[PDB]
RNA sequence: CGGGGAAACCCAGGUGGAGGCCUGUAGCGAUGCUGACGUGCAAAUCGCUCGUAUGAUUUGGGUAUCGGAGCGAAAGACUCA
RNA sequence: AGCAAAGAUCUAACGGAGAUAUACAACAUGCAACGUUGGAUACUGGAGCGGGGAAGGAUUUCGUGCCAACGGCACUCGUACACGAGUUGUUCGGAAACUGAGCACAACGUUAUAUCGUUUUGUUAGGAAAGUGAAGGUACUGAAAAGGGGCAACAGAGAACCUGGGAUUAUAUUCCAAAAAGAAAUUGCAUGUGGG
RNA sequence: CCCAACUGCAGACCGUACUCAUCACCGCAUCAGGUCCCCAAGCAUAGAAUGCUCUGGUACAUAGAGAAAGGUACACUCAGGGAAGUCGGCAAAAUAGAUGCGUAAGUUCGCAAGAAGCAUUGGCUCUGAGGGCAAUUGCCAACUCAGAACUGCUUACGGCGGGGAAUCCAACUGUAUAAUUA
RNA sequence: GUGGUAAUGCGCACUUGCCAGGUAACAAAUCAAUCCUCCCACGGUGAGCUUUCUUUUCACCAUAAUCCACUUGGGCCUUUUUACGCGUUGUUCGGAGCGGGGGCUCAAGAUUGAAAAAUGCAGCUCGUACUGUGUGAGUUCUGCGCAUUAAAGCAAAAACCUGGGGUGU
RNA sequence: GUCCCUCUCCAAACGAGAGAACAUGCAUGGGCUGGCAUGAGCGGCGAGGGGCAGUCCCGAGGCGCUGAACCUUGAGGCCUCAUGCUCAGGGAC
């Protein structure tokens, strides 16, 4: 897995070819947001509730975006 | 010797003691001269007086 | 433990302080309180029963204020100073319990951190 | 077997796990893509 | 209260290459994990002594070969294969030897 | 043991294929001789060594 | 480290952890009961007792040397009861 | 004769043909024994009647039925018997591809006869065993490299993957599929952008 | 054509069950024999000795009734004497842990030696000594040893040397007749 | 290619034409000791016990690979010169450079993040939502070798690695 | 009438024996007689010790209730000193 520092990549990233998914995950101190691409896993975490939403509208609605919760036994 | 080895250091770096004193109980601590730490103090103490 | 202990120091052994502020517990009692098992004696005697069988420092039945318990409203409040466990509350109600002959019907059971709860069995 | 089951079934098979019983003949698991549905082709076949 | 663990690579002899770690997994039970055999590092030549080098990481097969060039050795002459004062006495050899034959040659042929 | 040759392998795959009993029908044919199968084994006794 | 002596060296307290060294498990053996058993649990086993247990030690896999021959710290031992 | 080492079983309800089985009450006229579940008591006592592997075995594993024979007593149980099923890998072990004590194919020599000997002290053979190609000229020209081929390690060398699971009657670091429950590592080739 | 970070597609072969043993192997067998490796809890204790126990695993070894003689035993005891027994102290008894004092001849100076022998030991309530850290002072852990007062012994788990005076032989450790001789 | 007085730092190329050296590669005891186990401490959830006693007894309290950014032990450089001093439980060391200040590097960790709570576990609520999440005794990974008694001195090769020289020129 | 079943123990390896046959026979209890050595629980003497300012606790032992508690016929002691059980004894020659 890999880490995103500034905010700048994590435009470039999620407008790879490969990147499949994003995957946000909420914390009470921060927020995930992991992009799933071919080799790795990058991920972004903003840790100020205001600015992460913000940010979850700015991903191009191309790629899919799973909110992640807990899944039970659906299976 | 561990607890006898310290305390001259503990000494030696707060300049209670020389150099030169330290090296001559140093010595003197491997050779069971000192039956315990307070039997180590009583002898510094008895130096510098 | 540096200063050896004695037997004959085990009469009043000191208890950790806690040095920040007040700590508070609940026992709620409502539930069986309502159906009448529990009546206006048995809340006389379930405070009461604190009040005589907790051990301060070693001691029990002598509790100067660094603890007060309180039957306001129909929830039992104890309120420390000292530092307890939690734990220990859940202790003496089952062991209050035991004399009254209650505990094959109440249970008791956690519901909030600083609380515990009177319940009945399945 | 990923080949020749493109050319018999005409569906592609992602994953294939092959084993040998004791008794000598060869099984194999295919994993046809999720693009195909294996019930779809079994009752193309069988099946029950 | 001690949970006992067994061999999970197939080989369940103990030697200097099956040594195994205990460990702690997230779902709370023990497990053997093969530790990694470890090179000794890069040295000095055996003559010379084996002492090991500076600036020269100990890295072992496939972990020597992926990483860059720089951890393995250093930029002055003979980088990952001489300690500073090997390389120093064979700058000074080379020019100190080198004097006394041009010098013991001049004297023959100026005689 | 866990290591077998595959040559071996099969050898035992065949050994337990002929340890089935003689069908019931192969008793009716006309003129019948075999009634149970004489060659049948049993891992206990009389141990195959492949 | 200290004490003695002109010298040469000699005494005492610690540290250190040597040995085909001693007690003692596992291991490897197999002394005594001339114990059990002796148509057995067993075509040599069992019980307590006993030898050794940092070494000329014990042990797995592989590999080498055999029939008038092999191998033997030597008993005509052993070489698939 | 005997079936006497390893302490040991007991009770209730349910199962089962195995019963509570009778020509003027019940004991005195259906005995003993079996499985599972709950309870009780006890043993092993981490050098284990615990959990996994090699050698060896090779379906004994797993589910359903079943009691003829077999488990030297008994079974309703079984490793019996019958009928179905079960062993999933880019990374785990081997092999592809290491060398060791060693082995013996070629070669040579012996022998009436190879079914004999030599064959790692750096290495076969009186012995011409290199089929590779530096530099250069455009698939020729010839520097350089002495000592043929192979086997021998599932405990030495070497080896890129980890946990989670509701994924099972039985296999799993093997299975899981778009939120792969997921996270990585590595080999080969290939296009694209960046540089040379 | 090379290099760099990504991406795309592909990643073949064989084993994989179960067993590893008081029933799965060898010993004619589900035989008290034999058989390599890994993991290894709590308390007493010097402890992988030995005793009991939580997790795991077992109640399977043909059973029931049951006081004969005679036996076997990984079972005990005995008045008085104490080797008179017997080829012979065979077998049994005995000794025993730890701490202190003490210890002969002989000697290759290493030993002999745990020679021999004497004494102490519980329980309880205290006391002393043995340190770390932080800035003389303050706060703290984990144990061991010694001493005292009071009080008790029915000498009371398991485990654990009998010792001394001499002769013969081999210097010693070792090996050695698998199944009568170590 | 390029920085630092230096130990060495930073990420155009090709080198199995040739050569040289490394890794692979082996080693006692003492001391310290990793993962991990046990025990104690803290106290959260449920359970056991309750005539009396027990702030109680029992269970659980977990974080895999991978990838990022202070301490301990060694080798070393520069500086100031040392003939008594530094240092271990321990049989040591120094003008062939001890000790001190300041640095370079290596080994084993600690720490903060990515993975990662979305999982695991337990409890509870009317097949769902919530709640909880140590200067102790062992331990051979390691320190650790030109490394053991030794008339014992403790395998080899693939594969990889860096350099010399050269190519680029 | 004898034998079996049943109950007893002067008998006994199994047979056999002595006996009983609604019988203080059996069961339990009481009392004797005997063994051990003063139970659990509780309460105001104790080397010392800890709190709070003399008291209230910690403490092996000790003292009182306490020759107390428990055991006492069973392979099989005593006393009818009490109650309980039996309700056509069954079967075979």
């Amino acid at each position: 897995p890999r880490e995103i520092k500034t905010l700048k990549e994590f435009l470039a990233i999620c407008s790879r070819k490969d990147a499949r998914c994003v995957k946000v995950k909420h914390n009470p101190s921060a927020t995930k947001f992991k992009v799933r691409c071919s080799r790795y896993l990058y991920t972004l975490v903003v840790n100020d509730k205001k600015k992460a939403d913000k940010i979850e509208r700015s991903i191009h609605p191309s790629v899919k975006k799973i909110a992640v919760t807990a899944r039970s036994h659906a299976k | 010797l561990r607890i006898l080895r310290r305390l001259l250091r503990k000494y030696r770096a707060d300049k209670k003691i020389d150099r030169h004193v330290y090296r001559d109980l140093y010595v003197r601590a491997k050779g069971n001269v000192f039956r315990n730490k307070r039997n180590l103090v009583e002898h510094i103490h008895k130096i510098k007086n | 433990v540096a200063v050896r202990a004695k037997v004959g120091s085990r009469s009043y052994v000191r208890q950790k302080q806690l040095a920040k502020g007040k700590k508070v517990f609940k026992i709620d009692c409502s539930i069986p309180a309502a159906d009448g098992i529990f009546s206006e004696d048995v809340l006389g005697n379930f405070e009461q029963f604190f009040q005589d069988n907790t051990k301060l420092n070693g001691r029990k039945g002598k509790l100067s204020d660094k603890v007060r318990l309180s039957m306001n409203d129909n929830v039992l409040t104890i309120s420390t100073t000292m530092a307890y466990r939690k734990k220990y509350f859940k202790y003496l109600t089952k062991k209050f319990l035991k004399k009254k002959d209650l505990r094959d019907w109440i249970r008791i059971l956690a519901t909030g951190k600083g609380t515990y709860q009177l319940k009945y069995f399945n | 077997i990923k080949k020749a089951i493109r050319k018999l079934y005409q569906v592609k098979a992602v994953k294939v796990n092959t084993l040998i019983r004791p008794d000598g003949l060869k099984k194999a698991y295919i994993r046809l893509s999720a693009a195909h549905d294996a019930l779809d082709t079994a009752n193309k076949i069988g099946l029950v | 209260s001690c949970p006992r663990v067994q061999y999970r690579r197939r080989m369940h002899y103990a030697t200097r290459g099956n040594r195994m770690k205990m460990v702690r997994t997230p779902g709370n039970k023990l497990v053997m994990q093969k530790r990694a055999k470890r090179s000794q590092g890069i040295h000095t030549p055996w003559v010379l002594g084996h002492k090991r080098l500076g600036g020269t990481k100990a890295l072992r097969h496939i972990d020597a070969r992926l990483a860059s060039r720089h951890e393995k050795s250093v930029s002055r002459a003979y980088g990952g294969v001489l300690s500073h004062d090997q390389v120093r006495d064979r700058v000074v050899r080379a020019f100190l030897v080198e004097e006394q034959r041009i010098v013991k040659q001049a004297l023959k042929e100026h005689s | 043991g866990r290591f077998k040759p595959l040559a071996v392998k099969k050898k035992y795959a065949k050994k337990m294929n002929q340890n089935k009993p003689v069908p019931y029908w192969i008793r009716l044919r006309t003129g019948n001789r075999i009634k149970w199968n004489e060659k049948r084994r049993h891992w206990r006794r009389t141990k195959l060594n492949y």
